[PDB]
RNA sequence: GGGUGACGGGGAAUCAGGGUUCGAUUCCGGAGAGGGAGCCUGAGAAACGGCUACCACAUCCAAGGAAGGCAGCAGGCGCGCAAAUUACCCACUCCCGACCCGGGGAGGUAGUGACGAAAAAUAACAAUACAGGACUCUUUCGAGGCCCUGUAAUUGGAAUGAGUCCACUUUAAAUCCUUUAACGAGGAUCCAUUGGAGGGCAAGUCUGGUGCCAGCAGCCGCGGUAAUUCCAGCUCCAAUAGCGU
């Protein structure tokens, strides 16, 4: 069983040090491995350029499309599938324009019936998405 | 596959209603006393299985 | 490299069970009896209550007769002695663990002017308070959370610089007043 | 007529010659006084004029029946012309000051670097 | 030996007892002034708001030459999810000088500032119409009112700051607060918000629309023509100058 002696300290704190990289989320935090993998490279949201509107179809249960956007990464250059929400808000989004993405609530792992998308779009084009479908402020021309 | 179609389907086709008037509601400590009257004073009555403070039938 | 402090802290703590329903309601509750604005104006007298507990523990933890424990228990028994929460005659430390947010509450300002008469409801009360109508000793107590102390709840008044307590007429009466010698007479 | 006044914590400084101390007024239903007011009121209580008081610092109270703030009284004029604050002075014209404002000295001598020697041209500059 | 999303520490955040994580960041210590190196002066420097080279960036040239270093303070570009005014002053705190007198983007003062922290308004009282229930009275119905609570009529005048604004104070000069005159409330006004309302989890089996669509849903799920879960209206709930992601 345990080491336990009074001069054991080492074997103890050696051991515990060697046993923490089976525990799954230390090892997240502390090989790169994910910081290399995150699009967002350690942040809580990302600049990028949409470059298509794409449905993503739902996982099996619930059918329904889902009305993505294709980012691109401005700071990385790295692609994605921001999901845009909230009702025929897909439609504020024209190409080209500059959406603001943060995660979707789960940090890393995808979200409920969408199939591979970590991310959500907040703003588009510097106004934010929730005040266009709102009706409170709108997209300039 | 799947078209972008119907985007905005349900938003759109709703049938608009006015946002209606009443009242400027009672706020800060004003409200919470009143939320405090109509739970412990006003109406404290004889109990027929239980409450409901949204009820309809 | 500046001047300035930089020293502050939080008056209160946010309760970790945040629907516990038992809670709401007795909170609710305590907000009734005692006029209160706001949930958090509870919470941070059950903040402050709590530290008092804390220290009540530590002290007890120590042993009796060791200079420490005999002289902060001691103070810590005094203060609240000073505010009219505990009773002398009541003051060896043992008793601070048996106390509560009814106690500390019933020694606000926006109670003891409602305490004294003088308000007219305690909702009437902290209204006077805000709208400087009441000095204590001889300053205009204008907040409510005012902790009065026992030394000091005797010379609960009206403010002398005021329609209530014996001057000037505030300007809806002078309005009034106007009206009745240009308009109407 | 009604204000009153009092005087706490009065010391003699004998070696920057002057009287000190933290007034303290009472002036309850008006909206406190100018220093004119104290320091004449001072000067009738101290029987030593208005010339030679100095007087500064009035922070009011809340409710409003109290002010309090330092003020000072010297030997004569020609003492408190020299341990005496400028601004202080100009606080009642007695001793006013030049009206250049920093910038302007500093870019006039930062230009003046620029050229040795010659009065006239650091004198012209700008 | 390699790595460090490593300047060290004081300390910070969580916390029962243990711990876990953070510490570029106002005090102490270090190191550095685009990169490397070399040195003069000097008590003290391997100085960079000192010089000499090289590299890398860049500026005038009459093309022979000459000058350059914001990880000072403002400010710009750029990078980005991500950060303030080319403001006023040497009055305080200290420093420097030959100096009681000069100088200080050290420093202080305003401006921006929902980083965060403290306090704390958005109504209070009255009789009315009433609507109820501990008491007294009454078989019940009804009544006498110390007690009271909801909705109304704003019915009633009273109280008031937000605000506008003389004056003082403040201050280096101001501002701000404080003090204070004069104006300054019927809510149609001086309008509280952000998120919810199947469960977890506080709160509608309400009504209208859509019909596995649009959409919601951290998770479980809801949607395929009676949706408690979608879009709406109504009501309700939570916190409240805040609350969501
Ligand atoms: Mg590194
Ligand atoms: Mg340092
Ligand atoms: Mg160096
Ligand atoms: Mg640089
Ligand atoms: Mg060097
Ligand atoms: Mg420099
Ligand atoms: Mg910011
Ligand atoms: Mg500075
Ligand atoms: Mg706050
Ligand atoms: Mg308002
Ligand atoms: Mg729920």
């Amino acid at each position: 069983g345990k080491c336990r002696g009074l001069r054991t300290a080492r074997k103890l704190r050696s051991h515990r040090r060697d046993q923490k990289w089976h525990d799954k989320q230390y090892k997240k935090a502390h090989l790169g491995t994910a910081l290399k993998a995150n699009p967002f490279g350690g942040a809580s949201h990302a600049k990028g350029i949409v470059l298509e509107k794409v449905g993503v179809e739902a996982k099996q249960p619930n059918s329904a499309i889902r009305k993505c956007v294709r980012v691109q990464l401005i700071k990385n250059g790295k692609k994605i599938t921001a999901f845009v929400p909230n009702d025929g808000c897909l439609n504020f989004i024209e190409e080209n324009d500059e959406v603001l993405v943060a995660g979707f609530g789960r940090k890393g792992h995808a979200v409920g019936d969408i199939p591979g998308v970590r991310f959500k779009v907040v703003k588009v084009a510097n106004v934010s998405l929730l005040a266009l479908y709102k009706g409170k402020k709108e997209r300039p021309r | 596959h799947g078209s972008l179609a119907r985007v905005g389907k349900v938003r759109g086709q709703t049938l608009k209603v006015a946002k209606q008037e009443k009242k400027k509601k009672r706020t800060g400590r004003a409200k919470r006393r009143m939320q405090y009257n109509r739970r412990f004073v006003n109406v404290v009555p004889t109990f027929g299985k239980k409450k409901g403070p949204n009820a309809n039938s | 490299p500046v001047a300035r402090s930089w020293v502050c802290r939080k008056t209160y703590v946010t309760p970790r069970r945040p629907f516990e329903k038992s809670r709401l309601d007795q909170e609710l509750k305590l907000i009734g009896e005692y006029g209160l604005r706001n949930k958090r104006e509870v919470w941070r007298v059950k903040f402050t209550l709590a530290k008092i507990r804390k220290a009540a523990r530590e002290l007890l933890t120590l042993d009796e007769k060791d200079p420490r424990r005999l002289f902060e228990g001691n103070a810590l028994l005094r203060r609240l002695v000073r505010i009219g929460v505990l009773d002398e005659g009541k003051m060896k430390l043992d008793y601070i663990l048996g106390l509560k947010i009814e106690d500390f509450l019933e020694r606000r300002l926006q109670t003891q002017v409602f305490k004294l008469g003088l308000a007219k409801s305690i909702h009437h009360a902290r209204v006077l308070i805000r709208q400087r109508h009441i000095r204590v000793r001889k300053q205009v107590v204008n907040i409510p959370s005012f902790i009065v102390r026992l030394d000091s709840q005797k010379h609960i008044d009206f403010s002398l610089r005021s329609p209530y307590g014996g001057g000037r007429p505030g300007r809806v009466k002078r309005k009034n007043a106007k009206k009745g010698q240009g308009g109407a007479g | 007529d009604t204000v009153t006044i009092r005087t706490r914590k009065f010391m003699t400084n004998r070696l920057l010659q002057r009287k000190q101390m933290v007034i303290d007024v009472l002036h309850p239903g008006k909206a406190t006084v100018p220093k004119t007011e104290i320091r004449e009121k001072l000067a009738k209580m101290y029987k030593t004029t208005p010339d030679v008081i100095f007087v500064f610092g009035f922070r009011t109270h809340f409710g409003g029946g109290k002010t309090t703030g330092f003020g000072m009284i010297y030997d004569s004029l020609d003492y408190a012309k020299k341990n005496e604050p400028k601004h202080r002075l100009a606080r009642h014209g007695l001793y006013e000051k030049k009206k250049t404002s920093r910038k302007q000295r500093k870019e006039r001598k930062n230009r003046m670097k620029k050229v040795r020697g010659t009065a006239k041209a650091n004198v012209g500059a700008g």
